[PDB]
């Protein structure tokens, strides 16, 4: 005895929540990838003392590698 | 009759031509592409890529700096037996009072 | 692949960039306008790197 | 700068010159890359302002805000392209031409140096906007409108030119910086009220504060879409940035004076968001609810207190984002049943299942539940207004408990309903609306986790 | 539970009628028009469409209840009501 | 239209009863306290005077006003009732249907060609239906809110389709 | 369309200064303003009276 | 630094899984509901845990963690506080919901939006842990805010019912009004404490938090639905009945009661506003229960006497009865929580019929729906060794023997045996009595998910009265000496209102005929407060809003004094100096005055 | 760990001998063996190949230093470029007992939470320790006004020994 369900259309609704999983994702784990990878092989500094001679140009004074790679370049 | 003017025509349908229409304009490849744009140039490098940007700047407004700054200033005052921070603000034995 | 068309439709998105190569190549065409006080700020006054030409450009 | 507004001005030959149908692609293309680039001057660093050179500075209050308007620009061209499909090539080249001119006067502004400077572009905005509002409105009104939004700008904006000048010949340079380390105490005298007076009130008609406010409800509610965030989501807080800058001089005068703009902002404030509680017009219900925000952003600036100055900065960025999403709100409504009374279209969440949860996370943020950054920008106020006197926590909270009921109101109203009968044109939303939707409440949600940024040049 | 069918309806009708003492059980057509053949008082009517207002669980409002004066008009009301549609 | 005496005094005994339900609870109660009820209405039932009957009415109505219960009982499926518009938020009107994609259209291949039907046969029958209203329209416009049926063969009755085509009252 | 017009735009063109609306205008405007101007004016010179001669003491509270 | 800190902190973890799998679709449609339910059964049985080492070790945690900023001198962070109140109180929480959600997929079982009311249900308890577990003053506000909210949507879940939003938009109109003090008290936590973390302002000592304590209260007045703030949780019936068993029994209402006994160490301090805590609680007790028991609603009575009990539970705060209180929060919890969908069960079976006289013959038809709810009746009453003993009547005793407000301590001995009064109404006419409902009967509760949400919580109502009370700590001060005469008055007070209330109630039975009293009246439209609330001030607030505010002073007013009349008066001799009438004899005449005043009249000669 | 007890006092712990009389089993001792050979084992060994993952590879950074510059005290009015090296100077000196007060409300929440119900009296110390810095702090940065300045502070801070002279004077008599 089942019968019809007048609903409204959300496949477009669906299209568009799926597009942006697709999209906002598709930069989403390649970057959250990076972030892991990068805290895992190449590290979080350490503090240490100022060298005899070394002055601690610009993008030194950071903890991050990435936020001392963007420190690095851009500003 | 007045005036010779054509009426409000219609408000078009653009799902009607193309049924998985997007909203953006006449024409399916260009508006095909709209999202493709929007979404890539939107969603992917200004939100996604914009955070980890913003969120991983090098430390704005130094902080931890200055929390850094704490931790000696106060260790120094301390043990010395010193009050950890001073009343006044600027040295005060310089300060020429009026009369 | 008919490159006439696409220098027809997409010389214009290059035009951007280079504005913004434009915009950076003129930061660094000014800030050396306002050189005067260069390393000359005593809380960064430093003795100049050896084997280096200046500080901070 | 140089490196935003060089590239702004590059679009608007680009735009001209453009492919016949490929203006709104490509606009899109780079003025969402434009604000990628925008993204790099929200680092400040520890207290000295970013200087880039004598005309162009930032500091963390305007970079806040470079980054909100030219976020923006792409969101206009998006949903002002829906109804812009339908003229000639030339028209809506025009339109591009004129928001991407808007946003440059605007990037230009934030990032003044020279007061004078400020002030020639801040008053230079009237021309873009005033013309979106007369010429591509959809109303008739409009023609009033466009002339109430004018007068009132520039009445209130003519005494600060006399002003300023007046700095420039008895101070000297009106530069942001040697201003603020040359502060001298205006003391209390006549002429001292009239140059206070002179100096705030083009500010404040901007804000708009109640009662010199009526042009906001015409020129907002008749302005095209693309105009009727801008009107609502930066330049007024382009208002804000005037009066954040200029009463670096202004002590200790403000304080004696600041009593009738106080009054009329935190009792006003009430009547305002009353208004809002009995409406007919959609667009007007968001418009006089951005009154009420602005005018607790007004009663803000003036205690000129550490705390208040980042609610300040806070509200005033989360309101501009919040009240540009309501805007497009109205408008999907707008263009599908063709008129804006609010009972018309009750029943929305029956046929347009996500336009309800957009509608309720727009509502949700007006509403300013925690952590959201409308919560965190008048919660700071509140501490701050509350330091200063503790009766104003009556006023304070009777619009946070009176702004819940209109919130929720359209949200009962055309959402929460049976669906009315004799409409029958309601279409599946485009994903070009979702998706500019999805542009103004993902930032929002995401500039929650770091409220630093956005909290202003105190933090 | 299954959906309340026309012929359980019907069936659910002349129990309650034919339950009616006033109505004597044999003259109880499927149309047996009330004030024509059984003769009840104007009151009466109305007072037993209560019964089949509990019988249903319904209300059937003053407007068309006056005109209800059937048994078949009974079961045809509460069918349309009720989307019954065998 | 004018609500004639005899339909009052009715729907004051079917509301009457209703309150009484409300305050006798128990059945037993009830049915004793309905037919004291019932039988004091027919008691005074051969006032010649018409004014008397209203003189009647002029104390019972007042008398239910201050006896009606504050709490009277109504079935849920009605105003005030808890299931009042509950099932109303599925209600979707079916012209959304037209709506549907072309994949979701697919997804139910016999009920829209059942559908496309209903549409034809509403297409050609509007104008039947039309020219039907104007060919008896009282003089005068239309007095009464009633709407004439279909008087000949092969025509569907004025302004059917949102009656006949209206949602279920569970639609779920 | 109709009700709309008369809650919008046709209230002005059709107001009519009297007494009976200059005294409400007065009585709900620049009323309330001023009440409060009052209230707000005698808490902040009650409280800055105080401080100056040491009544209310802030010991602890530093942000502000 | 045990798992206690780890382990108890990824309870919320658990639980908010399921709202990030929704949005991605992975889950299968069809058995949302039990993804749902076994989760939280998940972090329920993980939520076990924290007890463990809460009563052998006796230790609580502060996790502090991700600083948010460093906003001047105060370091507002996400932060956690487990304690004595937290560390049980979600073990209590989530078996509530864990039950529930099992019983919600036999209720709603034809809900077409089934998984969406499930993801909100899931929210809520999100909200409400972290409202249970909150370090900062702002952390509080955002369960404060968050259940207020996630209650709007639930409450007007059936969406297109016109009333429910009414109610909807009532329980988000008390809850701002109750925000009212919570934004006071942030405020001067903030400015003269400099902090919103619980530890600073204990540390710092504000021994007379007068304006603070007093936002204290009127923040749980409108989330606790007190007296002057009640009526929103009558209201709130309107939605579903699993949607009031969860938010408005147990686990929402709650937070204006425990928002106290967070607070509790700077409660002692303060005697007068603590007064005014037992105070509203004995004016809330007597009326809302007063309002019980003439209601003909099965879910009204119900939702009165909740309101009765939080009512209670702010009386044993008054004088110094905080973590009693919270004793008082766990006992409550469990069979409060078992009378809604005991009451769900038969109005499911009925047709969806709630209102109290269409039932009857319910004793022997639905056995184990009967069982469930005289125990639950029972706890109520508080029936000694009992899970309401171990709660109720010790407050009564612990009432008794103290210095109380006299006429505070009369209201609440009113009240308890007011309890007993309505509990007679719901098994008096539901079950003891001749059937009444319509005649197609389809009495139904052999499902499993039905019989074991009921089983579930039916043991904890036999039993964790004796556990928990016996497994506390012993940290209040015993009342051991007392006079024998008021050692026993609950009892008598229940069984002198059990007495009462049958003979009046069967009273009913007797054929004489009723006389609408005009006291009964009073009590059975609630006080006759919501036609005076609900339609007074409503009324006049809005009328403000039309004809002035928006009207008169704008769009008359402020139109016609600035703008209109600079405009007029720019155009008056607009009209004039653009009139000339091209005379040339007038032109220059006007000339020879020009010339003669401005030659010698005005002296500008010299 | 990362720190220093002389920056942060955290009083050694006094942790009982659990010996319990009772034969039944304890539980919690169950729970707390199975967790560390399930979570907490497994835990360390991916933290300590972490660890030694980054060692391998170990790039270092120091901090900033700011040497001394003359202050407003000593600036010349009118002297921009001194007004410049003192302001800075100032804000990062108020950026610093920004975070002294910070560093006591730490120890002062820390005094709270571990002394549990015996808050009041044990670190009753902490509660003067934060008494001065507040008191001080309050003389010496507050009420200086959202466009704060070095000129400002001296202005607030002139106001103290101007009114401290009046006093001393009137009292010394
Ligand atoms: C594995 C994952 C890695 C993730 C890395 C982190 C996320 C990276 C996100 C990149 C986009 C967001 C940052 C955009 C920076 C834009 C450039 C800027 O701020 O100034 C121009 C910058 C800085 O201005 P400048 O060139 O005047 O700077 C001079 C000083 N040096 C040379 C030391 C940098 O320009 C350059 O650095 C020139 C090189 C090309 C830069 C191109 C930038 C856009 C494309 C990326
Ligand atoms: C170590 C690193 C671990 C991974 C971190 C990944 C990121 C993260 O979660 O960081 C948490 C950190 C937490 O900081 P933290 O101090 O806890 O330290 C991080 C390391 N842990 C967590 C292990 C202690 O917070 C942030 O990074 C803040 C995120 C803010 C994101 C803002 C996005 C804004 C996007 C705007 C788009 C639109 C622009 C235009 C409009 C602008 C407005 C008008
Ligand atoms: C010292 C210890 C004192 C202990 C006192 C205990 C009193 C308990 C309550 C008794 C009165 C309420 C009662 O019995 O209610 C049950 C009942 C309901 O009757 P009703 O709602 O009219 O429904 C009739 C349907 N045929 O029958 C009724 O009669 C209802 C009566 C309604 C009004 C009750 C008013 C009670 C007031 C109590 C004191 C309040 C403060 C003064
Ligand atoms: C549309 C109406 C106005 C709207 C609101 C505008 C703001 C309100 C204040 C109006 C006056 C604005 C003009 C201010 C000019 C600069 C102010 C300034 O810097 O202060 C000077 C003071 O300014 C003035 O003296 C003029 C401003 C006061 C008001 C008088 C003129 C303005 C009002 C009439 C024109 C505008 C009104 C509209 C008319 C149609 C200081 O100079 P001084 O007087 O000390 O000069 C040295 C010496 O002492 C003697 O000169
Ligand atoms: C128990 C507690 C109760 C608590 C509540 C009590 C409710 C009120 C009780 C008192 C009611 C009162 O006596 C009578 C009144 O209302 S009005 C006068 C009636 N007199 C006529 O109407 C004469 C004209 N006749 C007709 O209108 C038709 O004849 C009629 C429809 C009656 C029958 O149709 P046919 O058959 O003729």
């Amino acid at each position: 005895k089942r019968l019809f369900i007048i609903k409204p259309s959300g496949f477009y609704d669906r299209r568009f929540l799926k597009l942006m999983r697709f999209y906002i994702l598709l930069t989403g784990i390649p970057v959250a990838i990076g972030i892991t990878l990068v805290n895992v092989f190449i590290g979080e500094a350490e503090l240490a003392d100022i060298p005899e001679g070394y002055v601690p140009e610009h993008w030194e004074y950071f903890k991050h590698p990435i936020s001392r790679w963007i420190a690095r370049t851009f500003y | 009759i007045r005036l010779q003017e054509d009426p409000d025509p219609e408000d078009e349908n653009l799902y009607e031509k193309n049924p998985d229409s997007h909203g953006y304009d006449k024409d399916p490849i260009v508006d095909l592409w709209n999202m493709r744009v929007v979404f890539f140039f939107g969603f992917s490098i200004v939100l996604v890529l914009g955070s980890t940007f913003v969120a991983y700047l090098p430390d704005y407004r130094m902080q931890e700096w200055a929390r850094r700054e704490a931790e000696r200033l106060v260790k120094y005052r301390e043990a010395n037996g010193l009050p950890l921070m001073e009343s006044n603000c600027f040295d005060p034995n310089k300060i020429q009072l009026p009369e | 692949m008919n490159v006439l068309q696409i220098v027809r439709d997409h010389w214009v998105h290059i035009l951007v960039p280079v504005g913004f190569v434009f915009g950076c190549y003129l930061d660094r065409r000014s800030d050396e306008k306002l050189t005067a006080f260069r390393n000359k700020s005593l809380l960064f006054k430093r003795e100049l790197r050896p084997n280096e030409e200046v500080t901070w450009k | 700068m140089l490196k935003i507004i060089i590239p702004t001005t590059m679009l608007l030959p680009m735009t001209w010159m453009s492919k016949h149908n490929m203006i709104w692609i490509n606009a899109t293309v780079h003025s969402l890359l434009i604000s990628l680039i925008s993204l790099s001057l929200l680092n400040q660093l520890g207290e000295n302002s970013l200087n880039f050179s004598l005309t162009f500075f930032s500091d963390s209050l305007s970079a806040p805000l470079l980054v909100l308007t030219t976020w923006l620009l792409p969101l206009m061209l998006m949903a002002s392209q829906s109804h812009l499909s339908k003229e000639t090539t030339t028209r809506k080249k025009l339109y591009i031409t004129m928001l991407i001119l808007l946003q440059l006067f605007l990037i230009m502004t934030f990032t003044a140096t020279e007061l004078i400077l400020f002030y020639i572009l801040f008053e230079a905005t009237l021309v873009p906007t005033l013309i979106i509002i007369t010429r591509w409105g959809n109303q008739t009104e409009r023609l009033n409108a466009g002339l109430y939004f004018l007068f009132y700008t520039l009445a209130g904006s003519l005494p600060l030119l006399v002003a300023l000048v007046y700095i420039q010949n008895t101070t000297g340079s009106l530069n942001f910086l040697i201003i603020h380390y040359w502060s001298h105490p205006l003391s209390n005298s006549w002429s001292n009220i009239f140059m206070w007076l002179a100096c705030i009130m083009a500010f404040m008609v901007k804000m708009p504060l109640y009662g010199l406010h009526l042009w906001l409800p015409k020129a907002h509610v008749e302005a095209p879409i693309a105009g009727s965030m801008v009107l609502a989501a930066v330049l007024l807080k382009l208002g804000g940035y005037g009066m954040m800058r200029i009463t670096t001089i202004l002590n200790p005068l403000t304080n004696y004076m600041a009593y009738p703009f106080l009054m009329l902002s935190m009792w006003g404030m009430i009547m305002t968001s009353s208004i809002c509680l009995r409406q007919t017009d959609l667009k007007s219900l968001i418009a006089y609810s951005s009154v009420s925000h602005m005018a607790l952003v007004i009663v803000a600036i003036m205690i000129q207190t550490p705390w208040s100055f980042m609610g300040a900065t806070a509200l005033m960025i989360a309101h501009g984002l919040t009240s540009s999403m309501l805007f497009c709100l109205a408008n999907t409504n707008y263009e599908r049943v063709h008129s804006r009374t609010m009972i018309l279209a009750r029943g929305l969440q029956t046929l347009l299942p996500l336009m309800a949860t957009w509608w309720l996370m727009a509502s949700l943020t007006n509403l300013a539940l925690p952590p959201s950054i409308n919560l965190i920008g008048e919660l700071f106020i509140i501490t701050a207004s509350f330091s200063w006197s503790n009766i104003t926590i009556i006023l304070m909270g009777m619009n946070m408990m009176i702004t819940a009921l209109y919130s929720l109101y359209m949200l009962i109203t055309t959402q929460r309903g049976k669906y009315t009968h004799h409409i029958n044109n309601i279409k599946a939303s485009f994903t070009r609306e979702n998706a500019l939707m999805a542009l103004h409440i993902l930032p929002l949600l995401l500039l929650t986790l770091n409220p630093k940024m956005i909290l202003g040049p105190l933090y | 539970a299954p959906p309340l069918t026309l012929e359980a309806i019907k069936d659910r009708v002349l129990y309650v009628l034919k339950l009616y003492d006033k109505i004597d059980p044999e003259k109880l057509s499927v149309n047996s028009h009330f004030m024509k053949d059984l003769g009840l008082d104007s009151l009466d009517q109305v007072e037993i469409i209560m019964a089949m207002e509990d019988e249903f669980g319904f209300e059937i409002p003053d407007i068309d209840a006056e005109k209800l004066m059937c048994p078949q008009e009974i079961v045809d009301y509460i069918a349309d009501k009720k989307d019954v549609y065998e | 239209a004018y609500l004639t005496h005899q339909q009052k005094v009715l729907r004051l005994y079917k509301r009457a009863l209703r309150h009484l339900e409300s305050w006798c609870v128990h059945r037993d109660k009830y049915r004793y306290f309905a037919c004291l009820m019932r039988a004091r209405f027919d008691e005074h039932k051969n006032e010649k005077d018409m004014v008397k009957a209203t003189q009647l009415l002029r104390q019972a109505e007042e008398e239910f006003w201050y006896g009606q219960h504050p709490q009277p009982y109504i079935f849920p499926e009605s105003p005030g009732g808890t299931s009042y518009e509950r099932y109303e938020c599925y209600k979707v009107p079916e012209w959304c249907l037209d709506d549907w994609h072309p994949s979701e259209k697919a997804m139910y291949p016999d009920y829209f060609a059942k559908r496309e039907q209903w549409k034809r046969l509403r297409r050609e029958s509007w104008e039947r239906e039309v020219k039907q209203l104007q060919e008896e329209t009282p003089p005068g416009g239309p007095r009464t809110e009633a709407l004439p049926p279909a008087r000949k063969e092969g025509d569907l009755p004025p302004l059917w389709w949102h009656i006949v085509t209206r949602p279920r009252e569970r639609p779920m | 369309i109709r009700w709309t017009y008369a809650r919008s735009a046709n209230i002005y063109p059709n107001f009519r200064p009297t007494p009976k609306t200059s005294l409400l205008g007065a009585l709900f405007g620049i009323g309330p303003l001023f009440f409060w101007y009052y209230v707000f004016k005698t808490d902040r010179d009650k409280k800055e009276k105080l401080i100056q001669e040491g009544k209310l003491d802030q010991t602890f509270n530093i942000s502000y | 630094m045990n798992p206690f800190a780890s382990l108890t902190l990824t309870t919320l973890i658990i639980l908010t899984i399921p709202i990030m799998m929704s949005n991605s679709n992975i889950y299968k449609t069809n058995l949302y509901p039990n993804y749902v339910k076994t989760t939280v059964s998940y972090a329920f049985t993980l939520s076990l845990v924290p007890l463990l080492m809460f009563m052998h070790t006796g230790q609580e945690m502060i996790i502090s963690n991700w600083h948010w900023m460093t906003l001047q001198t105060v370091e507002l962070s996400l932060s956690f506080k487990m304690d004595y109140f937290s560390v049980m109180f979600i073990p209590v929480a989530l078996f509530v919901t864990w039950s529930i959600m099992e019983f919600s997929m036999w209720y709603m079982h034809s809900d077409p939006f089934i998984n969406r009311f499930f993801k909100y249900l899931v929210l809520f308890l999100i909200t409400m842990m972290i409202l249970v577990t909150a370090n900062n003053l702002f952390q509080l506000f955002i369960g404060w805010e968050g259940v207020g909210i996630m209650s709007f949507l639930l409450i007007g879940w059936w969406h297109g019912r016109t009333d429910a939003n009414t109610a909807a938009l009532q329980a988000i109109l008390y809850n701002r009004i109750g925000d009212i003090g919570f934004v006071l008290s942030m405020a001067w936590f903030l400015t003269h404490s400099n902090a919103w973390d619980l530890q600073q302002i204990f540390m710092l000592n504000n021994e007379c938090p007068n304006m603070p304590l007093i936002g204290l209260l009127l923040a749980a007045a409108g989330k606790s639905a007190q007296f002057g703030l009640h009526p929103w949780l009558p209201s709130a019936m309107e939605g579903p009945t699993p949607v009031s068993a969860l938010l408005h029994s147990s686990t929402m209402v709650v937070a204006g009661v425990f928002l106290l006994i967070r607070f509790y160490p700077l409660m002692e301090t303060n005697k007068l506003v603590q007064t005014m805590t037992l105070c509203l609680g004995a004016i809330t007790t007597l009326f809302t229960a007063l309002c019980a028991i003439t209601q003909n609603d099965i879910k009204k009575i119900v939702a009165f006497s909740t309101s009765s009990q939080l009512g209670l539970m702010m009386v044993t705060i008054g004088i110094n009865q905080p973590h009693l209180a919270f004793l008082h929060i766990c006992m409550h919890a469990f069979f409060k929580a078992m009378l809604f969908m005991c009451s769900g069960s038969i109005i499911h079976s009925l047709n969806d019929e709630q209102d109290i006289r269409k039932m009857g013959g319910l004793y022997k038809a639905m056995p184990f729906t009967t069982t469930a709810l005289i125990i639950g009746s029972l706890a109520l009453t508080g029936m000694p060794y009992l899970t309401g003993f171990y709660s109720k009547d010790l407050i009564i005793e612990a009432v008794n023997m103290s210095y109380t407000n006299a006429w505070a301590l009369l209201m609440t001995l009113i009240a308890t045996s007011l309890t007993a009064a309505y509990s007679t109404r719901i098994i008096f006419f539901a079950f003891l009595g001749k059937p009444r409902f319509p005649p197609l009967v389809l009495i139904n509760e052999n499902n499993p998910l039905l019989i074991n949400s009921i089983k579930r919580l039916l043991i904890g109502s036999i039993f964790a009265g004796f556990i928990i009370s016996n497994n506390i700590p012993p940290m209040t001060v015993p009342n051991t000496t007392m006079p024998l005469y008021m050692k026993m008055t609950a009892l008598i007070v229940t069984i002198m209102g059990f007495m009462l209330a049958l003979e009046l109630n069967n009273t009913t039975y007797y054929l004489k005929f009723k006389y609408p009293s005009q006291t009964y009246k009073f009590s059975n439209m609630l006080g006759y407060y919501p036609s005076i609330m609900h339609r007074l001030p409503t009324y006049h607030n809005l009328s403000m809003s039309q004809k002035s505010a928006s009207s008169l002073l704008d769009l008359i007013w402020l139109e016609t004094i600035l703008p209109k009349t600079t405009s007029f008066i720019q155009m008056k001799m607009s009209i004039m100096v653009s009139n000339q009438k091209g005379l040339i004899k007038l032109y220059f005449l006007s000339f020879l005055i020009t010339i003669m005043i401005s030659m010698t009249l005005f002296n500008y000669h010299e | 760990d990362s720190w220093d007890k002389d920056v942060y006092p955290e009083p050694p712990r006094r942790t009982p001998a659990p010996a319990p009389q009772t034969s039944l089993p304890n539980p919690v001792t169950y729970l707390t063996k199975i967790f560390d050979l399930l979570v907490d084992r497994p835990v360390t060994l991916a933290r300590e190949f972490i660890e030694q993952q980054h060692a391998k590879n170990r790039y270092y950074y120091y901090h900033r230093e700011f040497r001394r510059v003359p202050d407003i005290t000593e600036c010349e009015e009118k002297d921009i470029l001194c007004m410049f090296e003192a302001e800075m100077q100032w804000r990062r000196d108020y950026k610093v007992d920004q975070e002294i007060v910070n560093i006591i409300q730490e120890r002062l929440k820390a005094c709270q939470q571990r002394e549990g119900e015996s808050y009041r009296q044990n670190c009753a110390k902490e509660l003067e320790q934060f008494t001065q810095v507040s008191k001080a702090f309050q003389d010496r940065y507050s009420d200086l006004g959202a466009h704060y300045s070095a000129r400002k502070c001296l202005a607030k801070q002139k106001q103290r020994m101007l009114a401290e002279r009046k006093a001393a004077k009137e009292a010394a008599a």
